[PDB]
RNA sequence: UUUUUUUUUUUUUU
RNA sequence: UUUUUUUUUUUUUUUUUUUUUUUUUUUUUUUUUUUUU
RNA sequence: UUUUUUUUUUUUUUUUUUUUUUUUUUUUU
RNA sequence: ACCGGUGGUUUGUUAGUAUUUAUGUCAUCAACAUGUCAAUGAAAUAUCAAUAACGAUGAAAA
RNA sequence: UGUAACGGUACAAGCUGUAAACAAAGG
RNA sequence: AGGGCAUGCAAUACCAAUCAGAUAACAACUGAA
RNA sequence: CCUUUUAAUUGAUUAUGCUGACUUUAGUCCCGAUAAACUACAGUUCUGCUUAAACUGAGGAGUCAAGUAGGUACAAACCGUACAAGGAUUAAUU
């Protein structure tokens, strides 16, 4: 990433995209603790 | 010129950083003040036949108008009542959070200087300035005259462990 | 955060607590759908929520802060602060002294609009500490120079307020000053503004 | 590590002496401290707990080097380190300290003798040493070259010390006095940066840039 | 990778970087920076170490072995 | 002084091997049994004594590490660590006692506050209804108006008493709501700390301020 | 872009010059440091206004004001005198803390006004029991700076210090001692007790930083006993690293005076210790810039007119000489002044007497010239020449310096006032002669 | 590199005839160390040359035993 | 091909990678991935008083 | 926070080491240096020092226009002190009165007496213009230029300026125990004067003490101004305290004596 | 490319 | 002629800004309001 | 001697870092 | 019939199994390196005796 | 919640969080 | 769970038009998710 | 064992096939520009190049890399090494 390109992009943690998957060491079907 | 161009926030006119020594016009101040002032405009309601208690016992109070309120000492809760559950000892002690000056009491204890002079303030403790300001100008004259009249009397203290001497002094 | 306030903020804050404050002016958390009592805000016969006596703690702090903030306040805000402290009821002589001094310092730099608000602080019922003869003498002396050398700029409303202040607040007895004020209100070129005031 | 609060009632800092392979001065001791302490804090620790006299405190950061598991019959090829990150502190005490505490010793390797060799060696890859000017060497608070002959010092120095520099000249590393008339070097005996008046007049030579013009 | 934490290098440090990188190891402030590069130091922010008098203290780091038996013997009396 | 760091230890060059071995001996760690019976001052002094012993031990530890050898009598460290933990355990329980007590008192007061508040709430609504009814009929005189005035008069006192009674409780209740520097980890190190969460003040956030501390 | 060849050369040379210049500036800058320290544990929290009404002020207020003025260096006569006037009125309602502050302020400002010191002394004397370390130190420190000896009160101060030794600060204790020694008010017994307490104080609650402050040549040879002398001398050697030229000078002076006055004690020192001092003398010690005084210059002009060669200013090992003859180096003159004597009196100071005796011992034909005697002469040169000539034919001063006749504040004031106009008339006459005034324009 | 991570093992594969010997520099370094010990007055070379169980006090050797027949 | 730690850190670092439209599901040694790793196991026959399990939900 | 931040002493940039090339940059940075400020700027900068001159320049017209031309010029700015101590009281008072009169005339404008005022102003303006313009000299004459012109650099003429000594036994007895017991250069005439200006050089008092603190290599032989410098330049028997005030229009020198023309000089 | 008591602020310049 | 640097800060000038301010370190010197020049 | 801090000059954030921990009743000694 | 505790069955004897890291590239990206936590032996709480040989324990050894 | 860094432990693919392998005794 | 539990993952969202950052005076100023 | 069943994807000399081992070519090819001496009665071997001064009142005139490459027993191991105040006024002790 260059300065010009980087100055027009947001952080990945700013979105909900991080809580829409179940990828884990066990497999592709992750269940959260206390579910 | 760097690639900073094109952004709408590029060389913006006026900013937090830019403006660090600029004050609002008196117009705004005035407006605000007036607005706040003009929020409770209305006529009187209720009844007020008799004047509000604002003076010591005995002395009447009809002409002396006071803007500030006065709290009664005889109406406050005691420590025992405070600490009681829901349904000497601490039965005659009160711990009040307020202006000492603005309190109707029989007697008030004040810490004065050795010379007993009321110049600006006393020892500087909480409420001393309030007390001395509330007190009229004649306080100084009374204390001054008392000093002179007494004299020697003001240069002795009761002997430790001497209740008879304390009573005589009193 | 009393100690973080500026002069500007503090003046209005002071004024708020002095101009017949009401407890219903505060905000509500998820209030009922129906309107709040704040809509009317009329003269009540009682004190909602708490009594006025439960704010001296805060008052003290306010005054202290004012004391500190006095030195970095423009001329315009200085007088407002001055009046707000007296209105509030700042009794602290040590606090008042510094204020007085700064006021004295900045006096000559002021004008009639900043002098009327100053004079408002000497109204009856306020603490007698602010009524320093050395202060009032300089104030009433300075007003005369303004009326003598800048009388064409004063407005009818300003002159009317000054007439009340010089008679009921300052308790002055200067027949020459009173006559000058009276003449500059009916004989000056101010008929248009006098009819619309 | 955790930050130190204003009022410390139960300090957890642990102080220890570090045995260094280099040479140390008499009035200098090497300690091992955390990496989260200041000069002042270090000073106060010793001043209050131990109550030792302190003049100066120097600090350095020590980071272990990288290592690789390559040896053995079954190497892993994995990276690692030996020791831990710390602060090498050096305290300049008032009193003297024995070398047998601060400096290491070994008879197997006769070359490892920092106490005996003193600063003659560098104990590192320093081919050329560095030594700034000394206090005595400097102008301010420096020894005078002409104060020896003064009346006042001699008074103090009564049958106790000879201030004459001519009585302390090495004979095995000094040459005889040459004749001024005859050519001679400047550095032989002239320990200064000004031409003595005794020396006869010297001529000046100017380089010719365009001799062909003649 | 040639550059970065991939060969046991670890996090970047002042030592292993060009001149100008600002990175400490955890400390407490003792002043502020001026407008000319100077630094005014304040003695107010320095911590205070409190230590009681140890000139006459009977206590020691360890406990005598004989203490165990004496403490134990007291228990049996309560029976 | 500084000597304490190595005095009596293996590092000491002014003693023989037999003296070092005799010195090496140690007893049992201080148990909670004994540590509970002591006062604050005794535990405070024992903390510094244990810290001095740990500082002395560490040196030997490191010394041994240098030569790749095990330190003589390694249990000392363990002992000291156990004693240091037990002292703080004691102190922390001592503190928790008081914390509990405080909690209890606040819960005691809450209950009366509640009821008082409720009553005041009701009385304010009734007074507002009476004032509106009085205001609706200003340009007219009747018996009803007098009746309402009387009832409002009654309720005024009935309400003021409540506030007089209420004042003390509100202050007390709102104790821990505000921060206390005394209880902060920054300004203190005693057991039983208190932490608070930062607020968002627009008046402050909208202002340009440098990260300065003086 | 691109630049013209002509311009390129000039810009590069200019740039180079810049580098050279920058290299050439930090030469003498040796002792500088980016980091610095500022004392802040003395300012008051409360806010005050110096420019306020003195009448509305109180003890607390005035106390604060005085110190703030001093710190801000707002030297105003009109301002200070009002403070003094209000202080005199409020003298009977001053706390020990406030008094100390007042004193410190006055002293720091160097506000020479005896009228206030003399009025505030008695109240201090009564409140001595309630006094503290800070107050006690500030009183004496101010007094010393303003040069107003009070043996009646200073002694009492010392005694109270000794009584409260268990609560006092090492620094304040040291300063008290120093002050006492300079003022010369400690009998033998007091001196002894002070010394005994000082030794323990120094050896128990003193560091390198704090120890340096205990070094004083005037004090060492007049207050300190042999046991403390030896310990001081020995510890100085060890603590020398953490020192300044100001302490170095004092140390050297101490050494010299000890050698000159107390041979026994000197010999009692160790070889190592001795060597230190021996070597010390050989080093170049920095000194502040000095120049002749107007009195000095007038005396020098009179002397030169008399027909005698001499010098203006010069150093001689460890002591400065006002005047030194070239024909006979042995001879020397000293021009005194108001500061050379205590306030309202003509008594010489301890440092002046010690320096006089040290040189007299060393064999210096020392003569002294007073200012009150000199002023009387007016602006006449023949009278001054004859005055000087009559002095020259007479023998020198004795080893032991004596004090002059009695004086008074009135007389002092008178003299000062008188001299004020002389120093101005002489300057005017001097300056007028330099103007040729030859050129005449037609116009 | 001590870590053994660079491509410095490539050249070593091929055979070589010989390598340089920094005798000049080494000699100097040794001399400096020898001097630094000599000023104190301890012989390093002697100790680095003496036979395992050999005792030679001072500047002594085989030559010493020649004249010392008795 | 030059070596530039500044460039490397300004374009390929921890804070620079997060701004990349890449497949973050892949495990990364020197990166902040978003793959879940199942934590500490069940409890056998140890002391019940010393089994740790939570922290950010329990901090007080 | 970049590739490199080192500055000052630690300059990352590489500079030439050759003394031959370095010797050429000093000439360009000292002699061929350009200046933006004008002569008037320089003059004004020292308004405090020369108030009389500063005021006359701006008071009498013509001088301001004359002293703004592109051609090279040389100016002398006498000091107030010099003026005061040289000029007689009557002449000084008369000059100040006329300057004040012109200033008052201009103030009246901006804000037979009528006929007499015109004659008075016409005469006073010409007199002051004549007085003022006398100092101005065509061409650029530098301090070094003058010094060299005066034969300061000629070995055959430097005999009285190089070898200087004083009695060292009287000023440094401790360091000496064995002893105990030029030509006139003519300048172009001024703008308002035909007579040339003579210039010469003299040896300073300070120059006679260099050998005591410097290494000297002399061969075998067979009131005093307090201003600094080894050499003193006298331009028409006015000493120069400051000089080399280079500008866009020329040079300015401060002299310790006001030059007055013969036309103004009395009989 | 700012050098030694810290901030705010106006004109000129080697 | 292909038509070239200036803001933080230093110096100077002009002033009614402010403990966000220079050791409670130290030396020297004839010296300062109003009812002593 | 540098780095740090103002300007050039940029949340064009160099993870586990800072003059940066809740923002002055600070007990002035 | 919710809710707590205990036990068993199925998924699953027929199916499967992943967590640490050396190496490539500027980056995206790609990738199953190197037997086991392990001398051997059911048991080492059986590995004794030592100088060559003959001797001890063990199913088996030097 | 899930993970990375530093420190301790025997420097380790475990454990652990400067109180860094435990308080078990409140009359 | 008796006690203790440094630091980093850029967090006023247990709420609230959109558009950089410690989440932007109007307008300029725009939009398939 | 016999008999019934099997969705095993169930069958090998060969796709320059994928993943490994081990032969032949094959004791073949590959070896960088300059060395020598250390004795049985004293000493200075030859050659290539030529910035090798470390207080003289002045921090050796700079940047960058080495993710610590001129420390250490004829060690590719272990153990050490970065002080801007120069600590040794260590001119003393023995």
């Amino acid at each position: 990433i260059r300065p010009r390109k980087k100055g027009m992009r947001l952080d990945r943690r700013r979105s909900k995209k991080q809580y829409k998957h179940g990828r884990h060491v066990g497999g592709w079907n992750y269940r959260w603790l206390g579910s | 010129v760097r690639p900073n161009q094109g952004r709408n926030d590029y060389n913006q006119v006026g900013g937090k950083k830019r403006g660090q020594g600029v004050q609002v016009l008196p117009e705004t101040i005035r407006l605000l003040i007036e607005t706040r002032k003009a929020a409770t405009a209305g006529g009187p309601v209720g009844r007020q036949p008799l004047p509000k208690a604002t003076e010591a016992t005995g002395v009447s109070s009809w002409g002396r108008d006071r803007r500030f309120p006065i709290t009664e000492a005889l109406r406050l809760p005691t420590v025992a009542e405070v600490n009681a559950p829901w349904e000497g000892r601490l039965d005659k002690v009160v711990l009040h959070s307020g202006d000492i000056s603005r309190l109707r009491v029989d007697a008030t204890v004040v810490g004065a200087v050795r010379s007993f002079k009321t110049v600006g303030d006393g020892r500087g403790f909480t409420g001393c300035s309030a007390l001395l300001e509330g007190a009229g100008p004649f306080l100084s004259s009374f204390v001054s005259q008392q000093r002179r009249h007494l004299g020697e009397e003001l240069l002795h203290t009761p002997v430790r462990g001497d209740p008879s001497s304390a009573q005589t002094v009193a | 955060y009393i100690h973080e306030m500026d002069a500007a903020t503090l003046a209005v804050v002071l004024a708020s607590l002095a101009h017949s404050p009401s407890a219903y002016s505060v905000s509500e958390r998820r209030p009922p759908p129906s309107p709040s009592p704040a809509v009317s805000l009329s003269s009540s016969s009682f004190s909602p929520t708490h009594l006025p006596q439960h704010l001296d703690s805060l008052l003290a702090l306010l005054g202290r802060q004012a004391a500190a903030t006095a030195a970095h306040a423009p001329d315009s805000t200085l007088a407002f602060l001055f009046r707000g402290c007296a209105e509030a009821g700042v009794v602290e002589k040590n606090v008042v002294c510094t204020l007085l001094g700064r006021v004295e310092q900045r006096l000559p730099c002021m004008q009639l609009p900043e002098c009327l608000v100053l004079l408002d602080a000497l109204r009856p019922g306020l603490p007698e500490v602010y009524r320093h003869p050395r202060f009032v003498a300089r104030l009433v002396a300075h007003a005369g120079l303004l009326l003598q050398f800048r009388g064409a700029e004063s407005e009818a409303e300003d002159l009317c307020d000054l007439a009340f202040s010089l008679v009921f607040a300052a308790n002055c007895r200067d027949a020459a000053l009173l006559q000058t004020t009276a003449l500059l209100l009916v004989h000056g070129k101010r008929m248009q503004s006098l009819n619309e005031t | 590590p955790p930050k130190t609060p204003r009022n410390v009632f139960f300090p957890w800092q642990v102080f220890s002496v570090h045995r260094t392979g280099a040479f140390l001065e008499r009035r200098r001791v090497a300690l091992k401290v955390p990496v989260n302490l200041t000069k002042f804090e270090i000073q106060s620790y010793l001043e209050k707990i131990y109550g030792a006299r302190v003049l100066k405190v120097s600090t350095l950061i020590v980071v272990p080097r990288r290592r690789r598991d390559i040896f053995g019959p079954r190497p892993s090829m994995r990276y690692y380190r030996v020791g831990c990150t710390f602060k090498k502190a050096i305290v300049t005490l008032e009193d003297g300290v024995p070398d047998a505490v601060k400096m290491l010793r070994s008879s197997i390797e006769l070359a490892k003798n920092p106490d005996i060799t003193k600063h003659n060696l560098t104990y590192s890859g320093r081919v050329r040493a560095f030594k700034p000017p000394s206090a005595a060497q400097r102008w301010e608070m420096g020894e005078s070259k002409y104060a020896w002959r003064l009346p006042i010092p001699n008074l103090l120095a009564g049958d106790e010390m000879q201030l004459n520099p001519a009585l302390r000249i090495d004979e095995s590393t000094t040459q005889m006095f040459p004749d001024f008339s005859k050519p001679f070097f400047h550095n032989a005996h002239f320990n200064f940066s000004w031409k003595p008046e005794e020396v006869p007049f010297q001529q000046t030579v100017k380089l010719d840039i365009t001799p062909w013009r003649r | 990778a040639k550059v970065g934490p991939s060969k046991g290098r670890g996090p970047l440090l002042a030592k292993f970087a060009p001149v100008g990188f600002k990175k400490g190891f955890g400390a407490i402030g003792l002043g502020r920076h001026t407008k000319k590069g100077f630094f005014i130091i304040n003695t107010m922010l320095v911590p205070m170490f409190k230590v009681p008098d140890l000139s006459n203290c009977k206590l020691k780091c360890y406990v005598a072995p004989d203490t165990y038996r004496i403490v134990q013997q007291s228990f049996n009396k309560r029976e | 002084g500084i000597d304490e760091l190595w005095k009596g230890s293996y590092l000491d060059p002014t003693i023989g091997a037999k003296q070092k071995e005799a010195n090496a001996v140690a007893g049992d760690a201080w148990p909670a049994c004994l540590l509970r019976m002591k006062s604050f001052e005794d535990l405070h002094k024992l903390w510094y004594i244990c810290l001095k012993e740990k500082n002395l031990l560490m040196g030997e530890r490191w010394a041994a590490r240098q030569h790749k050898q095990e330190m003589k009598q390694p249990e000392r460290l363990q002992k000291v660590r156990r004693t240091m933990r037990r002292i703080l355990i004691v102190l922390t329980k001592r503190e928790i006692q008081q914390q509990c007590l405080r909690a209890k008192d606040i819960l005691a007061k809450q209950q009366k506050r509640e009821a008082l508040e409720t009553r005041r709430f009701q009385l304010e609504e009734k007074m507002l209804q009476l004032e509106h009814r009085i205001r609706r009929m200003e340009p007219a005189q009747s018996l009803q108006k007098e009746a309402w005035q009387a009832t409002l008069d009654r309720y005024r006192s009935d309400h003021e008493d409540i506030l007089i009674q209420l004042h003390p409780l509100r202050k007390e209740t709102t104790q821990l709501l505000a921060p206390d520097w005394r209880y902060e980890r920054k300004y203190s190190d005693l057991p039983g700390p208190i932490r608070w969460k930062k607020q968002y003040i627009p008046a402050l956030e909208d202002q340009y301020r440098k990260p300065i501390r003086f | 872009g691109i630049l013209r060849p002509r311009e390129r050369l000039l810009l590069n040379a200019l740039k180079k010059e810049a580098d050279i210049r920058y290299r050439g500036r930090r030469m003498h800058k040796r002792f500088r440091s980016w980091a610095q320290q500022r004392v802040r544990h003395y300012w008051l929290p409360q806010k005050v206004c110096v420019t306020s009404d003195p009448q509305l002020m109180d003890g607390s207020y005035i106390a604060a004001c005085v110190q703030k003025a001093a710190t801000l260096r707002k030297h105003d006569l009109q301002l200070w005198h009002g403070f003094s006037k209000r202080i005199l009125e409020l003298a009977d309602s001053l706390t020990p803390q406030q008094m100390g502050y007042i004193f410190y302020g006055y002293g720091k400002s160097l506000f020479r006004h005896e009228e206030l010191y003399r009025g505030l002394l008695p109240f201090v004397a009564e409140a001595l029991p309630e006094f503290h370390s800070h107050a006690l130190m500030t009183v004496a420190w101010a007094l010393e700076r303003v040069r107003v000896n009070d043996r009646a009160v200073v002694a009492q101060i010392a005694e109270e210090a000794l009584a409260k030794k268990d609560l006092m600060r090492p620094a304040d204790f040291i300063k008290i001692v120093n002050c006492v020694a300079r003022m010369g008010a400690a009998p033998p017994s007091l001196a002894a007790a002070l010394s005994a307490e000082l030794m323990r104080v120094l050896d128990e609650k003193c560091n390198a930083l704090l120890f340096r402050g205990a070094v004083d040549h005037v004090a060492v040879a007049t207050l300190y006993s042999d046991p403390l002398r030896l310990y001081l001398l020995e510890r100085f050697t060890k603590t020398a690293i953490c020192c300044r030229p100001m302490h170095y000078q004092k140390a050297f002076q101490s050494a010299v005076a000890i050698r000159v006055l107390h041979p026994p004690v000197w010999q009692q020192l160790s070889k190592a210790v001795r060597n230190f001092y021996i070597r010390l003398s050989l080093r170049r010690i920095p000194q502040r810039a000095r120049r002749p005084s107007p009195l000095h210059w007038d005396v020098s002009n009179a002397l030169a007119k008399l027909g005698v060669f001499h010098r203006n200013t010069f150093q001689w090992g460890c002591f400065w000489i006002d005047i030194g003859e070239i024909d006979d180096r042995r001879q020397c003159w000293f021009v005194d002044g108001p500061s050379d004597f205590y306030s309202s009196t003509n008594e010489y100071t301890e440092a002046n007497k010690l320096q006089h005796r040290i040189l007299s011992e060393l064999g210096w034909n020392i003569r002294r010239v007073r200012w009150n005697d000199w002023v009387q002469l007016g602006t006449d040169m023949d009278a001054k020449v004859e005055y000087l000539r009559k002095l020259r034919e007479r023998p020198p001063w004795p080893a032991i310096l004596t004090d002059g006749p009695s004086s008074s504040r009135q007389e002092m004031v008178a003299n000062l006032r008188s001299a004020r106009d002389v120093q101005r008339a002489l300057k005017e006459r001097r300056e007028k002669n330099r103007q040729p005034h030859s050129l005449v324009m037609n116009l | 590199n001590k870590v053994r991570t660079d491509k410095k093992e490539r050249k070593r594969a091929f055979p070589q005839r010989g390598f340089w010997k920094k005798q000049n520099f080494l000699q100097v370094k040794n001399n400096t160390v020898r001097l630094a010990f000599a000023v104190q007055g301890v012989d390093l070379l002697k100790l680095k040359r003496l036979r395992w169980g050999e005792v030679r006090k001072g500047n002594t050797g085989w030559w010493t035993d020649d004249y010392r027949s008795p | 091909n030059e070596s530039s730690p500044l460039h490397m850190g300004a374009g390929s670092a921890n804070w620079t990678a997060v701004a990349r439209l890449e497949d973050f599901t892949l495990r990364g040694l020197s990166h902040p991935p978003w793959i879940h790793v199942s934590s500490r196991p069940f409890y056998g026959a140890g002391g019940g008083a010393v089994l740790a399990a939570c922290m950010s939900s329990a901090v007080w | 926070r970049w590739w490199t931040r080192a500055s000052g002493m630690r300059n990352p940039v590489k500079w030439t080491r050759d003394w031959e090339v370095l010797n050429r940059k000093v000439y360009f940075a000292f002699d061929e240096r350009e200046i933006r400020r004008s002569m008037l700027d320089a003059v004004n900068a020292h308004r405090k020092t020369a108030s009389l001159f500063h005021r006359m320049i701006n008071a009498v017209p013509g001088v301001a226009h004359a002293m703004s031309l592109p051609g090279p010029h040389t100016f002398f700015l006498p000091s107030d002190k010099a003026c005061r101590d040289h000029l007689s009281p009557d002449s000084l008072h008369a000059l100040t009165e006329r300057v004040a009169f012109l200033e008052e005339q201009q103030r009246q404008r901006v804000g037979g007496t009528a006929a007499a005022i015109a004659d008075r102003v016409a005469k006073t303006t010409e007199q002051l213009r004549t007085f003022v313009l006398a100092h101005l000299i065509p061409g650029e004459w530098r301090m070094k230029t003058l010094l060299l012109a005066c034969g300061a650099g000629d070995p055959r003429r430097n005999g009285s300026l190089r070898y200087q000594d004083t009695d060292r036994e009287l000023f440094a007895p401790v360091m000496y125990a064995s002893r105990l017991g030029s030509s006139v250069f003519l300048l172009p005439p001024p703008q308002s004067t035909d007579e040339p200006l003579p210039v010469w050089v003299q040896a300073s008092r300070y120059a006679a003490f260099l050998p005591i603190t410097t290494s000297t290599n002399f061969p075998r032989f067979e009131r005093r101004s307090t201003v600094g410098g080894a050499l003193h330049l006298w331009v028409g028997g006015a000493l120069v305290t400051k000089g080399d005030l280079r500008a866009h229009n020329g040079v300015v020198h401060m002299i310790d004596k006001p030059l007055i023309p013969v036309q103004l000089l009395a009989s």
